[PDB]
């Protein structure tokens, strides 16, 4: 008829409001003969022979709440760990109060640690909420801390799955190192300007005292920290108008250990109204047996509801937290922290006090800075992309056309040769053509410059297993766009299922089917419908490009699998490749878009495309994901679709023939 | 697949009947393979406005009156893509190739 509660305590003042508030928790709650007993204990300088007298002590008292209370730690570890361990070993619940750390999340590892208090990850929820109010859809995250890093990137990614949106940059890395200065350089070419940080105090001063040389702190930039990253020398070197949060009451000790206790006496007086009530032996000498009623008395502390207390509601979730909690949002006013929010269960209420930014106004900076100069990629296409070696250093020899109309090149960088021939010989020179002019016209159009750049290949991109880790890869075009290099595949992309699942589309301006070039008994081929090209053999030779989304499109076609083993035998690199095998009458077919093969029929007589016209399909720009880049540009696009211009472009190239 | 039209007796009273006819064709397999792929489940029904679609001072008519206006959900038929329609409704990726033509003899 008793019931022990254990803690570790050291002040004598919390340990008589600790024993005063065991002795009233049996007020209110009639004159049954229950009885609570409580039992404190100090400290010693160590852990591991304080970790055994504090689990034999309250195995020898059979306590059924465990209570650790001390904030001010000499250790900046922070671990009331192996008590809690000691008691999942007979599962028994431990009542953490101090730390917040995500590692004690895990229920597999923590199987009886119970807590009122959330982690920090959390506090990114509530910059979540700084996500529904300020209208934000790109952020960079910084956390140094590995233990709770991939807790926290899959909170972000759970938060961000309503929304299903993606995160511009992510970086874990090793504490305690000094240049990441280079990785906030990379951060100040992206187009966010939003810092969120999760580490150490030292970590959090080297990173101001990394933005203070490089003078981050300009306008636009978007200033977001915790409690953590506001103390020590990082208060010291803290830039003046960040933001910062704060936990209401989490430094108040009594009311917390108030609070604890009527949460654990009403548990308890829960828990008498039941049967199956077991009790934990003497587990020190001679007993290993598991407490029976271990996953039960968690069950109880599952259903906990209370509507009393100092702060507010308390109760457990699927993660064993403390939900709607009140959070302030200070300001640091001339290194002066001033309050200028707070925030509800889930709403942010701002007071009457004023935003001061570390930049310019009061309102909110719009700190995505979008790309004013675009590194354009693209891969050398015969008819759209004409490459030619300047004439003495980087000039451009303006020829005319045949309808009074100078060329219009652009200064572009490329290479020689493939890297067998030609590892790494890259030169600028002249580009023109279709897309170049094209690009010009939306140069005229919207407020931006850009960069031309090409591709080191002669490919469009494939997905293949790189040799290590057994993982699905990219390379070309696709390769490079999304390893941060280039910006905009300003080229004649094929558009099919398997890119649009990871990246963005426009609207296509290029539309047309497939064909097979022949030279010129039936010479030609109708498509694909000849039956002696079903089951083919040595004679007619059809073949595509090494690497092609052809070739993944035939690939998903497995009821013509055996086109598919027997243009592996002859893919070749590029397309000029195989113009200059089929004019030498080396090969016989070859399946390519439509229009191409018409301007190189215009071009060579004896070029013949053939008579079937399938796979009606489109060809657009290759694109980025959600960016301020996408709306204008493909309006720019469907303005350019609905005048003359298509004509016109037309009239510089497709239309003409020879 | 079944469906109904709101047809009126006069133009005396606004009051008509929802007749239920029978439909087919290119569209309603579009429809059909749609709904065997998602897996879903559809209202299909007519539209008595008129046309595709005409903003007559801030007032549109037809499919783009049903679709922007939230009295539907999307617009499976055929219709026209130009600017200001995609500025009203976010149209999806282009499957057919039709453009326009001019028939003589």
């Amino acid at each position: 008829k008793i019931v022990n509660i254990g803690a570790v305590l050291s002040t004598r003042k919390h340990e008589q409001m600790f024993r005063e508030a065991v002795n009233q928790a049996n007020k209110r709650h009639g004159s049954w003969k229950i009885q609570l007993n409580a039992t404190s204990v100090t400290h010693k300088p160590n852990a591991i022979q304080m970790a055994l007298s504090v689990c034999e002590d309250l195995i020898s008292s059979q306590v059924y709440a465990i209570l650790v209370s001390h904030p001010p730690t000499p250790n900046d570890h922070f671990t009331p760990t192996p008590v809690s361990y000691t008691a999942g070993f007979y599962r028994i619940p431990v009542l953490g109060l101090t730390t917040r750390m995500s590692i004690y999340s895990d229920k597999s590892i923590h199987l009886s640690f119970l807590r009122t208090v959330p982690p920090y990850s959390h506090q990114s929820s509530v910059w979540f909420e700084m996500m529904r109010v300020y209208n934000w859809n790109h952020i960079i995250l910084l956390v140094s801390d590995d233990h709770e890093g991939r807790a926290a990137q899959k909170r972000l990614e759970t938060l961000l799955e309503e929304r299903e949106s993606k995160a511009e940059k992510v970086l874990q890395f090793d504490p305690g190192t000094k240049n990441v200065t280079a990785l906030l350089m990379e951060a100040r070419e992206l187009e966010a300007r939003v810092i969120i940080l999760s580490a150490s105090e030292d970590d959090a001063a080297t990173v101001y005292r990394a933005a203070a040389m490089l003078n981050m702190t300009g306008s636009g930039y978007v200033w977001l920290v915790g409690e953590r990253e506001i103390s020590g020398n990082a208060l010291r070197y803290a830039p003046d108008g960040i933001i910062g949060l704060q936990l209401i009451n989490g430094k108040n000790e009594s009311a917390h250990i108030s609070d604890a206790v009527g949460v654990v006496a009403q548990a308890v007086h829960e828990l008498l109204e039941k049967e199956n009530i077991t009790d934990p032996p003497r587990g020190c000498v001679g007993n290993t047996n598991i407490w029976k009623t271990g996953p039960l008395f968690k069950r109880v502390l599952m259903s906990s509801k209370y509507a009393d207390g100092v702060t507010g509601r308390v109760e457990f979730n699927e993660d064993g937290d403390r939900k709607f909690a009140n959070y302030s949002i200070m300001n640091l006013q001339n290194r002066k922290l001033v309050q200028v929010g707070i925030y509800n269960g889930t709403h942010v209420i701002p007071n009457d006090r004023k935003i001061i930014w570390p930049g310019g106004e009061t309102e909110k900076p719009r700190g995505y800075q979008m790309s004013t100069r675009l590194k354009i990629v693209t891969i050398h296409q015969e008819p759209f992309v004409y490459v030619k070696p300047t004439m003495s250093d980087g000039t451009c020899k303006e020829e005319f056309t045949v309808n009074g109309d100078p060329v219009k090149k652009v200064i572009c960088t490329g290479p020689n040769d493939t890297s067998p021939g030609s590892p790494r010989h890259t030169v600028p020179q002249c580009c023109y053509g279709f897309c170049i002019d094209l690009l010009i016209k939306l140069a005229r159009t919207m407020n931006f410059t850009y960069e031309v750049h090409l591709v080191a290949d002669g490919k469009f991109g494939t997905q293949e297993r790189v040799n290590n880790s057994n993982k699905k890869e990219w390379n070309g075009m696709m390769g490079e766009l999304l390893s941060g290099q280039a910006d905009m595949i300003v080229a004649p992309l094929t558009i099919n299922n398997e890119r649009a699942q990871y990246i963005e589309f426009s609207k296509p301006f290029k539309y047309q089917g497939l064909t097979i070039l022949v030279k010129k008994p039936e010479e030609r081929i109708t498509g694909i419908n000849d039956p002696r090209l079903r089951n083919p053999s040595d004679k007619f030779i059809y073949a595509t490009v090494k690497q092609s989304s052809v070739d993944i499109y035939f690939r998903r076609q497995v009821e013509l699998s055996t086109m598919y083993r027997h243009m592996e035998k002859h893919n070749y690199e590029s397309a000029a490749e195989a113009i200059q095998a089929v004019r030498d009458n080396k090969l016989h077919a070859f399946i390519w878009d439509s229009a191409v093969l018409e301007f190189e029929a215009s071009q060579k007589c004896d070029l013949v495309t053939t008579g079937e016209l399938f796979f009606r399909s489109g060809f657009g720009i290759g694109m980025r994901k959600d960016s301020p880049w996408k709306q204008n540009v493909s309006l720019s696009i469907l303005k350019s679709h609905e005048n003359g211009f298509m004509e016109d472009l037309d009239k510089t190239w497709v239309r003409y023939q020879e | 697949v079944p469906c109904r039209k709101f047809v009126k007796i006069n133009n005396s009273t606004n009051e008509g009947m929802n007749v239920k006819k029978c439909c087919k064709g290119f569209c309603i397999d579009i429809l059909k393979k749609l709904s065997r792929t998602v897996k879903f489940t559809y209202d299909l029904y007519l539209v008595t406005n008129g046309k595709h679609g005409k903003k007559v001072n801030n007032v549109w008519n037809g499919m783009i009156g049903e679709v922007v206006y939230q009295r539907a959900v999307m617009a499976v038929g055929s219709l026209t893509i130009n600017e200001e329609r995609s500025e009203v409704v976010d149209f999806s990726v282009p499957f057919v190739e039709t453009g326009i033509s001019v028939m003589v003899s």
